[PDB]
């Protein structure tokens, strides 16, 4: 970690860098290390939209429904940014629906507050 | 108030702009040699606007750090138009950053283009505006333009700025700092254009995807309708009308406020790629088709605000008796989605010329307090991303302060703001 | 005053590296250049040699990019470096040192973003302070009547500010007095007329200011000739305005 608390693992998962990503998993790398923000390496997969790394990330045990400073969890920013695909995955792995931020907005208020047609669909079927 | 001068810039500028020049030029009866072919005179009547004299060519110059889509105009059908000196492309590219296109390779390529354009100006009896097209999520065009726009505000302060910004969605492209972009040239051109036709991609998309039935749409059945859309709102422009019929007289009947100058565009009927709608729809029809969302260019929702001022442009041979009727009749029964405190704020023209493929069609244009959910829903994007400062490298890498983007976010959410007061004000 | 400083000599630490790298179709080298010698050279002194020292060399490469570098990043940390100069140098812009910067920098008051018209305008000041009235007053006159409508309200704010702080030797007849209505007043007025709204509050404002020196009584005569309306937006500022 440096001043900030990110690791190499949280700036890997965040640039799409999959295979310092594997390789870090491999040889030890805490997976919900968190940095002064809260946020976990699943957090910034999440956030770009990095399928690969998000999937592998989530292989390795990472926490699905990890909350940050702001209070989003990894299917809050999937959702905003609409990585569709890594919205269902972390479903698909457990994630919970009904996790409220600071503001009170859900991932179902999230697509409601922004009238995503697409991720109402896939976020209650 | 006469001649305008049209710019282009970035790939998906000049993807549109050579569009929408194939479009008129077809219309005006031009072909890509610049001889006219047509057989009618009010091609000519007001040909001066948007062409030179030859011996025609387009009053237009093409801007790209990328010199990849300087090729792919060239080698388009009428690619051998444009002027040669016209064309103003530079070697490196702006790899979709603002910033590089804003602050760094774009400045040093921007007084290249403002040779260009005082050449062209030079030529014009009574140089009337001008006119850009670009993307706000992409490099060059939402970074170089936004500086352009700024550059041309300073050298000719007394001609209207107008701009056809497309706005990025996940729906289409998949880079992630767009809402950067956006959110960063929609900080310019809120104070730097008199107008600004908003046209979002995730609208074009579901239209060709919900509408026109598509699976997969390409940028060529999303740039359909922009070139279609971009041929209604200029209608009035280059065809001999009495209503709005130079930039500054659409401006002072389209722009109540300085900062809301953002345009929600509509067209019907909504055709696809040489397909077959032949039966003109009627007036009727083209009056409801013409005011609901699925018809937008925005993806807004006009039951979500007040239009504070609406311009309908409808083409082809019509009862114009028929038209009013119409259009007073969808403004007394949802008297409650137009503003009261601006009387007669809607304002209907006609034009006997339909555009090439159609009998009968109509244009949308209008100032909506809806078009908030447009900035809404960037804003959003934008703020996911910087709470996390991601990909923030990019922008400090090229100079940019931290600032400039809380700056940016700030001013967009006061325009959300001030697009909600006027929505809440009554008239008592 | 504290300024029996030691005075320090930076003209011997500019590098070898430099007139080919502030001369370079790179950005990046015309940053990079400009801002060690700002922060390495001029940052961390603050008393510098008027003896035996001639600046006018380095002056005239920042003018250079002040008025025509197109990279805006550079004209803030070179505009800056002008500030800094003049600010060390108290009493060394005697006539080359202070011109060979002036007009770069009123014709870069073009600039928007305001950390550059907050850079342009500070050295502006700062060699106003040294150099009150020498070129500026009879420069900045013709650049209140330049096209652009930004070094309008620039170079016209600019004036307001030495008119501020105008407390010239006396008694009187100063070279602001015998160009007050001749060629000052005049050029106010076109500021006052302006087409654009925030144009004319600033000479709105200039003018008020210029009351505030001079009697209102002696210029009574050019406010007849204005609106009503005019007038009171003059008067307005004359009740905040002070010095
Ligand atoms: N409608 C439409 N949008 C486009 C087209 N090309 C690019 N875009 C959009 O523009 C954005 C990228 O900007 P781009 O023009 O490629 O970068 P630039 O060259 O720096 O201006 C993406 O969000 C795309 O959705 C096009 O042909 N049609
Ligand atoms: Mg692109």
């Amino acid at each position: 970690t440096d001043a900030s608390g990110l690791t190499p693992l949280h700036l890997a998962a965040t640039y799409g860098h999959l295979e310092i990503v594997e390789v870090l998993l491999k040889h030890g790398a805490d997976v919900n290390a968190i940095d002064i923000m809260g946020s976990t390496p699943l957090h910034l997969a999440a956030l770009i939209g990095h399928l690969e790394i998000v999937e592998v990330l989530l292989k390795h045990g990472a926490d699905v429904n990890a909350v940050d400073t702001w209070g989003d969890t990894p299917l809050h920013l999937a959702a905003i940014m609409g990585h569709l695909e890594i919205v269902e995955v972390l479903l698909k792995h457990g994630a919970d629906v009904n996790a409220q931020d600071k503001f009170g907005k859900t991932a179902f208020d999230i697509s409601i507050d922004n009238g995503n047609e697409d991720l109402a669909e896939i976020l209650q079927k | 108030m006469r001649e305008i001068v049209h710019i282009q810039a970035g790939q998906c500028g000049n993807q549109i702009g050579a569009k929408f020049w194939e479009v008129i030029s077809d219309e005006h009866g031009i072909d890509p040699t610049g001889s006219y072919h047509g057989d009618s005179d009010l091609q000519l009547e007001r040909i001066n606007v948007y062409y030179n004299e030859a011996a025609y060519v387009p009053r237009a110059i093409l801007v790209d750090l990328e010199p990849g889509t300087m090729d792919s105009v060239r080698s388009g059908p009428f690619g051998q138009i444009f002027r040669p000196d016209n064309f103003v492309f530079g070697q490196s590219g702006a790899g979709n950053n603002w910033a590089k296109g804003h602050y760094t390779e774009g400045a040093e390529l921007v007084d290249s283009v403002l040779d260009v354009v005082r050449k062209e100006s030079e030529s014009c009896d009574c140089l009337q505006g001008f006119q850009l097209t670009h993307s706000l999520g992409g490099g060059t065009g939402s970074g170089m333009g936004t500086l352009l726009i700024s550059k041309i505000r300073e050298e000719y302060p007394d001609r209207i700025m107008n701009t056809f910004s497309v706005v990025p969605s996940p729906k289409v492209s998949d880079t992630v700092v767009e809402p950067y972009n956006a959110t960063l040239s929609v900080h310019q051109l809120v104070e730097n254009t008199d107008e600004t036709y908003c046209i979002d991609n995730e609208a074009l998309y579901d239209i060709c995807f919900r509408t026109l039935k598509l699976t997969t749409p390409t940028y060529g059945d999303l740039n359909h309708l922009v070139s279609a859309t971009m041929s209604g709102v200029t209608t009035c422009l280059r065809f001999p009308g009495q209503l709005n019929a130079d930039l500054r007289k659409l401006a002072v009947n389209m722009v109540p406020f300085p900062r809301l100058h953002f345009f929600m565009p509509g067209f019907a009927p909504l055709t696809s790629r040489g397909s077959q709608q032949y039966r003109a729809l009627t007036v009727p029809e083209l009056t409801q088709q013409m005011f609901d969302a699925k018809n937008m260019m925005a993806a807004c929702d006009p039951r979500h605000g007040r239009y504070l001022t609406v311009a309908a442009v409808f083409r082809g041979r019509m009862s114009m008796k028929e038209v009013d009727e119409q259009m007073l009749n969808v403004q007394n029964k949802n008297s409650s989605y137009f503003v009261e405190w601006i009387p007669n704020n809607v304002k209907t023209a006609v034009c006997d010329i339909p555009p090439r493929g159609l009998k009968m069609s109509a244009t949308f244009i209008g100032n909506s307090t809806a078009i908030q959910e447009l900035f809404k829903r960037i804003s959003e994007q934008f703020t996911a991303m910087f709470r996390r400062k991601a990909f923030l490298h990019w922008y400090t890498g090229e100079g940019m302060d931290e600032m400039e983007f809380t700056e940016a976010e700030s001013n967009m959410n006061d325009l959300v703001s001030e697009y909600q007061q006027y929505q809440d004000a009554t008239a008592d | 005053p504290f300024e029996l400083l030691p005075p320090s000599v930076i003209l011997d630490k500019f590098p070898a590296d430099f007139q080919t790298r502030i001369s370079s179709t790179k950005w990046k080298d015309r940053v990079e250049a400009l801002e060690e010698i700002h922060n390495n050279v001029l940052k961390p002194v603050k008393k510098l040699a008027h003896k035996n020292q001639d600046y006018s060399d380095y002056l005239r490469v920042l003018a250079n990019v002040i008025q025509k570098d197109a990279n805006v990043q550079a004209v803030t940390i070179a505009a800056n470096s002008v500030q800094l100069l003049c600010n060390s140098l108290r009493s060394n812009f005697t006539r080359s040192y202070g011109a060979i910067v002036l007009v770069p920098l009123l014709e870069r008051t073009k600039e928007k973003k305001p950390s550059v018209n907050e850079a342009i305008c500070s050295a502006l000041d700062a060699v106003a302070t040294y150099c009150g009235f020498d070129d500026c007053l009879e420069e900045t006159l013709n650049y209140m009547k330049h096209k652009t409508p930004q070094v309008r309200i620039e170079c016209t704010k600019f004036l307001t500010r030495m008119l501020q702080g105008w407390k010239s030797d006396g008694p009187l007849q100063n070279q602001l007095l015998f160009k007050l209505l001749p060629e000052v007043t005049t050029a106010v007025l076109k500021i006052v007329n302006d087409t654009q709204p925030t144009t004319r509050n600033t000479g709105f404002e200039c003018f008020a200011t210029l009351m505030k020196l001079v009697g209102e009584r002696e210029l009574a005569d050019p406010l007849e000739k204005l609106d009503n309306l005019k007038k009171k937006k003059i008067y307005e500022y004359y009740e905040k305005v002070e010095v």
